[PDB]
């Protein structure tokens, strides 16, 4: 009988399951994990190479 | 004419500083693109098991 | 394993149908063209050494 | 006399004090006069505040003149602070203990009292296992994370004791 619950009448648990989150979130990352990640990519470098 | 002999066989090696850069130019193009494959690889499949883990 | 293991709405769906439709760049040469070059230009100046020589 | 108590301020000042984290210090069977000497030295460094209460160290003390018990328990005191900063809280603790041999040297003072045959060394048989119990506690657990600093007493430079 949980239709209009969603933890089955807890009025708990909340105040460490911000902290777990929190937790989990942050050692998974920073940014936000709902959303796609967008890409910005590097070009390797060079110098001059011929003969000086 | 042994010396100078020697100096032709010589030149005629000189050809392998242009194919050593261009061996390095080939890897590191090829070593970029595979290192933008997994890491694009595995960020998508990190943000996936992050929805797994919670 | 992600289609039948994530409760959230759709949201591996648009993931994944932005994966398939990503276009990564290929590295482009722009470096190997300059020193064939290079070389064209060393090997005029051996082969005129050797006609010397 | 080989500088102890010297290195673990040194290390109080620099890293409290570049800390963000709610230290702790836990004097255990040590003088008192290095207790004050600390405690001023923490006042007039900002650390402690007697005022608009910003204060980031907690101070537990059983200095040498108490008796066995609490010169046994005061590590665990101390702990136990540490301990709910760490859990409760999620913050990262710094915990200071000098000195840690105290502890130890605390239970034999008591073991023959409590009718235990004393192991090798004059030592309590229950050594190995009170020290696995009470250190155990002190550790970075996935909940939040401890840096622990410990002066541990060797006595006459033994090392194997
Ligand atoms: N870093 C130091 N610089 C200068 N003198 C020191 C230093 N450490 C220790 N000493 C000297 O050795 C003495 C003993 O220092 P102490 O911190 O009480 O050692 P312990 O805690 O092992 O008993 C000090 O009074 C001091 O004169
Ligand atoms: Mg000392």
């Amino acid at each position: 009988q949980t239709s209009g619950g969603p933890v089955d009448a807890s009025s708990e648990y909340q105040q460490e399951l911000e902290r777990e989150l929190f937790k989990l979130k942050q050692m998974f990352g920073n940014a936000d994990m709902n959303t796609f990640p967008t890409f910005k990519f590097e070009d390797p470098k060079f110098e001059v190479i011929e003969k000086p | 004419i042994d010396t100078e002999k020697s100096q032709q066989a010589l030149v005629q090696k000189r050809h392998y500083l242009f194919d050593v850069q261009r061996n390095n130019i080939a890897m590191a193009l090829e070593v970029t693109y595979r290192e933008r494959l997994y890491r694009v690889y595995k960020e998508v499949k990190n943000r996936l098991d992050y929805h797994i883990s919670v | 394993y992600y289609k039948a293991n994530v409760a959230k709405a759709g949201l591996v769906d648009d993931f994944e149908k932005k994966f398939n439709a990503l276009k990564v760049p290929v590295p482009e040469d722009k470096y190997t063209a300059q020193v064939d070059a290079e070389e064209k230009e060393d090997v005029k100046s051996c082969a005129e050494w050797v006609s010397l020589s | 006399g080989v500088g102890k108590t010297v290195l673990i301020m040194e290390l109080i000042n620099n890293v409290a004090k570049a800390h963000g984290g709610y230290s702790v210090f836990a004097g255990v069977g040590e003088r008192t006069r290095e207790g004050n000497d600390l405690y001023h030295e923490m006042i007039e460094s900002g650390v402690i505040n007697l005022k608009d209460a910003t204060s980031k160290v907690a101070l537990v003390y059983g200095q040498m003149n108490e008796p066995p018990g609490a010169r046994a328990r005061v590590a665990l005191t101390g702990l136990t602070v540490a301990e709910y900063f760490r859990d409760q809280e999620g913050q990262d603790v710094l915990l200071f203990i000098d000195n840690i041999f105290r502890f130890t040297q605390a239970g034999s003072e008591v073991s023959a009292l409590l009718g235990r045959i004393p192991s090798a060394v004059g030592y309590q048989p229950t050594l190995a296992t009170d020290m696995g119990t009470m250190q155990e506690r002190i550790t970075t657990t996935k909940k939040g994370s401890i840096t622990s600093v410990q002066a541990i007493y060797v006595p006459a430079d033994d090392l194997t004791d």
